RNA sequence: AAUUAUUAUUAUAAAUAUUAUUUUAAAAAUAUAAAAAUAUUGUUAAUAAAAUUAUCAAGUUUCAAAAGCGUUUAUUAAAU
């Protein structure tokens, strides 16, 4: 949901935010310092529309792939955690 | 993209956007220029038309890449008319020349392509969100 | 984080404690309802330089490591800065992403090993090295006494003929049994706050001391 | 508009863009970008480089007056004078470029 | 003026062709001047002639590094400091 | 309507007709295909396809190699407004051995007022991330300035920031 | 174009500026339609070529009558 020079981030972009939203600033983790980020693809909707269930837009089939990497195949360690604290 | 058929975009043709969260795709830091072979910007900039010849590999680690001066035909060189080019050994020559034919002037821009840069033109085509089967979505 | 609500009780890990939080006991009768076990929205956990320059020292150490026994590791350097577990995972889940470290199930076992990945590992070699070179000016032996340890240098060199390997076995657990007297009369309490960057993304600002007890 | 009554008074100049005060040549020195170009590309093109451009009446300053002296379109608005030294510099090809003979 | 010649463009951008093939030689690489391919009919080589009046946007390129531009010729202004710098290719031989 | 005589170069965009056609792009990519696969299309440009009709004369064979481009120098010499008779390349020269040069026709002269017009233009964007990149880069740097001085005066003033109630709601990491 | 009006005058070129003209406490019509069970043409001269949509905006089939694809001031077995 936004990229880099060389890597990701995830965040739900608001109305009063629209302007920052097709290309940011921000500190790229894959480095130290402040880097643009760009759009790679959306992921939902910061807030409800009328007459609509919570995930009215609905993140995408992209987006999904993108968690689903992220979280998904964590069988590499639900040791140290699982859910717990 | 996989997208089996009758789902791809219809109007426009292509889907804004290709998300590639499977694979980067960042410029790489061992870039040069097709054409010029000089060393490109990194990624600050777009001074250089990176074409991503959906996965190309073979030009770079991504696909060709050219300065926006150096992206002319290099054997007639004036410009790529409509933007066809012909890798000839390493050296991107016109369509036109590249082929035998020898009309050798354009009318309009003669030694500057029309070109888009930074893949902004080349984002039309080529490896939209579902690259593969990637079936990992539905499956447990 | 609390002994007995989302975790059962006398597992109050000994590793960095939050600043500021009252460890308060709850009966042995508490349970959720099937439903609240789930809300829960836990407090987030800093992920950021300090940890995640601390976590790779450890796995600098430790170069295969087996992640089962990955955290009893963190818990015996001087300075583990991790609150539980949890923060290790989220830590983990990061320097993961960073391309710092790689899970590779060890083929022979059935076990991943935190390697640390080539990409990035002649960064790490030197952030080992920075830290190291800013840590060993605290001791009040490295300066009062340098002759105490001078014993040191020939043995470890003349013990890397014979049992190396042997050597620090004993060396780990005598530590593992030092470090803890130091984690009873001093940890490094974390005092975060948050705060918005100019994108709306509220998150916290951390830092860490150590607080003296005895 | 915290005015009570709206004019052209009390609408609040910048409700964003809260980050002001940029040092332009102080920054085009960092940049070794010619101090007096950067300055212009932070104002509509019309004003600096030799560009059909719109002007409101106002800007154009009137005529000496009896109430005021003649305030030319320049001595109110100095920073809006096109420089046609960077204009020439930059924009339109010398004779020099295609002297052939 | 006493000797110091009114350069064209054209001729600036001749003596840089002659300069980039004294440097060629200079580094000890082979000096492919360009205007020795050229012959009655352009460019022996079947190539398309390259116009001396270079634009901008077409700046003669050689793989091989050398730096020629307007702060180069300026100096060689006069009859003279041609007729020895670039002696060993705008003379013929005639052995 | 400004015939097109009057542009220095012809326009790019050609507007045509049709009632019954509603659409402002000229349809390029159809005008290429064609002209690039067919030789013929594009009237032979009349040297590079001259030269022979004199190979054939003076060698009793087809030239059978490819033409020299850049029609010799000499050829054309009465005509004044080739462009057609050639392709656009210019009036080949003199009859003499002068290095080629541009005939500075109100054509050339217009493209080298575009290759600087746009050197100008990737100039003045080229340039404004740059000093984009210290307005917001620097904003940055400096924004966080703020939140350590504020990071340094919310710990002597002990405003947690976390609300009306003590760190012992949060140490349950509940909602409460 | 009667104007400071519908109104990017598209000859070019370029691609991240936190460039800066839009009153206001209601229901009727109306312009208009978010939302939403059944029903599917019974409405009508006649449903189906009829805005946009991330729920990604596309009816299928048969028969009869009907040429060229250009072109038209009441737009077609007009006139090419
Ligand atoms: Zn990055
Ligand atoms: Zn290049
Ligand atoms: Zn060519």
């Amino acid at each position: 949901n936004a990229c880099h020079v060389p890597g990701d981030q995830i965040f739900l972009v608001s109305n009063s935010f629209t302007r920052r939203l097709l290309t940011r600033t921000d500190h790229c983790p894959k480095c130290d310092r402040l880097s643009t980020f760009r759009f790679m693809s959306v992921s939902g909707m910061v807030g409800r529309m009328p007459y609509k269930p919570v995930d009215t837009p609905g993140p995408s089939y992209a987006t999904l792939y993108w968690r689903k990497q992220r979280s998904g195949k964590i069988a590499s360690q639900p040791l140290n955690e699982v859910c717990n604290k | 993209t996989a997208v089996p058929h009758e789902e791809a975009r219809s109007r426009p043709h292509f889907p804004a956007y290709t998300e590639d969260v499977d694979q980067p795709m960042v410029v790489p830091d061992g870039v040069c220029c097709f054409n010029c072979d000089k060393p490109i910007d990194g990624d600050d900039i777009n001074s250089y038309v990176w074409v991503p010849s959906g996965n190309a590999r073979v030009p770079t680690t991504q696909g060709y890449f050219f300065h926006v001066k150096c992206f002319k035909c290099w054997n007639c060189k004036y410009r790529i008319i409509h933007n066809q080019f012909y890798s000839k050994d390493s050296r991107a020559w016109c369509l036109s020349c590249a082929l035998g034919r020898d009309i050798r002037v354009p009318t309009r821009r003669w030694h500057t392509s029309y070109v888009n840069t930074h893949r902004t033109g080349s984002r039309l085509t080529g490896q939209f969100f579902p690259r593969h089967r990637h079936q990992m979505e539905f499956l447990f | 984080f609390q002994a007995g609500v989302h975790t059962p009780h006398g597992s109050r890990y000994n590793a960095a404690r939050m600043k500021n939080w009252p460890v308060q006991e709850v009966p042995q009768n508490f349970n959720f309802t099937n439903e609240q076990r789930f809300k829960a929205k836990a407090v987030p956990r800093d992920t950021g330089k300090i940890p995640r320059d601390f976590l790779l020292s450890v796995l600098y150490r430790n170069q295969p490591c087996e992640v089962a026994s990955l955290w009893e590791h963190c818990l015996h350097d001087p300075q583990i800065v991790l609150d539980s577990k949890r923060h290790l995972r989220e830590v983990l889940q990061q320097a993961r992403a960073e391309g710092f470290v790689s899970f590779e199930k060890d083929a022979v076992t059935d076990r991943w090993v935190c390697h640390l990945t080539r990409e990035r590992f002649e960064e790490v070699r030197a952030l080992v090295g920075a830290r190291a070179e800013a840590q060993d000016l605290y001791s009040g032996l490295r300066g009062a006494s340098a002759t105490e340890t001078s014993a040191y240098s020939e043995s470890f060199r003349e013990m890397n003929e014979d049992t190396k390997r042997e050597h620090f076995r004993l060396l780990s657990e005598q530590v593992a049994d030092t470090t803890t007297h130091l984690r009873k009369f001093q940890r490094m309490e974390m005092d975060y706050l948050p705060y918005t960057d100019l994108n709306g993304k509220v998150n916290f600002m951390w830092w860490y001391e150590m607080s003296d007890t005895r | 508009y915290n005015s009570f009554e709206r004019g052209w008074k009390d609408k609040t100049v910048h409700p964003l863009d809260r980050r002001g005060r940029f040092n332009l040549d102080e920054a085009a020195a960092e940049l070794q970008l010619d101090e007096a170009y950067v300055a212009s590309l932070y104002k509509p093109l019309h004003y600096t480089y030799s560009m059909k451009g719109q002007r409101y009446p106002a800007e154009q300053g009137r005529t000496s007056r009896p109430g005021s002296l003649a305030a030319s379109r320049d001595r109110m608005f100095p920073l809006y004078r096109r420089n046609y030294k960077l204009n020439r510099e930059l924009r339109v090809l010398d004779h020099r470029r295609i002297s052939t003979d | 003026q006493v000797g110091t010649l009114v350069m064209s463009q054209a001729m600036r951008h001749a003596l840089m062709d002659l300069e980039r093939a004294v440097r060629r030689k200079e580094l000890g690489l082979e000096p492919n001047y360009l205007w020795d391919r050229w012959g009655p009919i352009g460019f022996i080589d079947g190539a398309r002639a390259d116009y001396l009046p270079r634009f901008e946007h077409n700046p003669y390129v050689d793989p091989d590094g050398v730096d020629v531009t307007e702060i180069d010729v300026l100096p060689f202004n006069t009859h003279e400091q041609i007729r020895e710098r670039y002696r060993d290719f705008i003379e013929p031989d005639t052995a | 309507r400004k015939a097109l005589q009057s542009y220095p170069v012809p326009p790019r965009a050609r507007n045509y007709e049709r009632r019954w056609s509603s659409s402002r792009t000229n349809p390029y990519n159809r005008m290429f295909w064609r002209t690039v696969l067919n030789e013929d299309f594009a009237r032979p440009s009349f040297w590079v396809s001259d030269f022979r009709h004199k190979y054939l004369a003076k060698h009793g064979m087809d030239y059978q190699g490819r033409v020299p481009a850049s029609p010799a120098p000499g050829m054309y010499q009465g005509f004044s407004d080739v462009h057609k008779i050639l392709a656009n390349h210019p009036k080949p020269q003199r009859e003499s051995r002068h290095l080629p040069v541009m005939p500075m026709t109100p054509r050339v002269v217009f493209e080298h007022a575009q290759e600087k017009r746009i050197d100008y233009a990737k100039k003045m964007h080229r340039d404004r991330r740059l000093v984009e990149q210290l307005r917001t880069h620097e904003f940055w740097g400096w924004y966080m300035k703020l939140q350590r001085v504020r990071g340094r005066w919310c710990k002597e003033h002990g405003v947690s920031s976390r609300g009306v109630y003590g760190p012992a709601v949060d140490a349950a990491e509940l909602w409460g």
